[PDB]
């Protein structure tokens, strides 16, 4: 159990706790929820690496307090 | 005569980015100083650069030719994908963002990285409740979103929520504080017009000018375009064969700017 920043690209800071070996994905789908954003459409980083809903803090050897990054989801190239 | 990439699986991502770097002029004057040149991914990476480039100059042998410049850049980009490939965790055919990848290949070699980083904070005061701050940060690359109309390098604002009462459209903005030889941005929506001589600024006596920028074409490709020493401008599609594409003015939508490369200059 602990506390999770997730930071947005306009400056909002939303707090979150979780167990340390929970997998990310209901902390991904919760702030989706929050901001209105659907989750298809944002990616999510941590120390630079995107994480997966599948990834839990435990394996990313998240702190407590710790920042996620989140953005608008702008990848390519399609093929 | 300016060779480059072919599209592979969706590596649009990595070709935007390898692209803008082998037509910098300060990452090509810093490289070519290095203690142990040759062990330097950006070394190998403009060094093969130029050997593929300078074949394409020969050519205008030609199935040889060719067959040498694919495999002469193909294996550079590989060498780099491999090198990213453990932090980004992705294969050939992932769609992925140079907004991500940009920083984590500059952070492979932190004299090419010294180039890039540069010092500002983000300023807030929230106009309803108060609440404000100011946080110093060193970084590579720095993301916008909703920018002010006027934005400027000089005053770089943009719109954003109070996280203490939920207020929005206030101002964040950012305070340059040291530049680097090289700068670079990432807006979400591009930029409020485009032309770019409005984004040259001064900062403590240095003239920046913004000298690359990637367009995100259609939300779904990015392509790299490079300012040319006698003004007009390169356009590196990888979906366009091995030469890229000369045009005189720069024709990206204002609202695809994806990411911006500014210069020091003389
Ligand atoms: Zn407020």
């Amino acid at each position: 159990h602990i506390n999770l920043k997730v930071a947005g690209q306009d400056g909002s800071v939303v707090q979150f706790k979780i167990k340390r070996h929970t997998p990310l994905s209901k902390l991904m789908k919760a702030y989706s929820e929050r901001q209105g954003l659907s989750m298809r459409q944002i990616r999510f980083r941590f120390d630079g690496q995107p994480i997966n809903e599948t990834d839990t803090p435990a394996q990313l050897e998240m702190e407590d307090e710790d920042t996620i990054d989140v953005f608008q989801q702008q990848t390519g190239a399609v093929y | 005569l300016c060779v480059q990439w072919k599209n592979a699986y969706a590596l649009c991502w990595l070709d935007c980015i390898l692209s803008a770097l082998v037509h910098s002029e300060e990452l090509k004057n810093t490289v070519t100083g290095l203690c142990s040149k040759e062990e330097s991914i950006f070394w190998r990476l403009l060094t093969k650069y130029n050997q593929a480039n300078t074949l394409l100059y020969t050519s205008q042998l030609t199935s040889e030719i060719f067959a040498e410049i694919e495999t002469c850049l193909n294996e550079v980009r590989d060498e780099i994908f491999i090198s990213l490939q453990p932090q980004l965790r992705c294969t050939l055919g992932d769609m992925e963002s140079p907004v991500f990848a940009f920083p984590l290949l500059l952070k492979l070699e932190t004299h090419i990285e010294k180039l890039f980083l540069y010092s500002f904070s983000w300023d807030f005061e929230c106009s309803q409740c108060g609440h404000q701050y100011q946080n110093r940060h060193m970084k590579s690359l720095v993301t916008f979103t909703n920018v002010i109309p006027e934005w400027h390098p000089l005053n770089a604002a943009h719109f954003g929520p109070c996280n203490n009462c939920n207020s929005k459209s206030q101002i964040r903005k950012m305070v340059l504080e040291k530049v680097s030889p090289i700068f670079m941005l990432h807006f979400v929506e591009g930029l409020p017009q485009n032309d770019l001589q409005h984004y040259a600024f001064h900062f403590e006596g240095c003239l920046y000018q913004i000298t690359s920028v990637i367009q995100y074409r259609a939300n779904n490709h990015f392509i790299t375009w490079i300012l040319d020493a006698d003004g007009s401008w390169l356009e590196c599609d990888d979906l366009k064969g091995p030469c890229s594409e000369r045009h005189k003015k720069f024709e990206v939508p204002a609202s695809e700017i994806h990411i911006v490369i500014w210069e020091r200059k003389i």
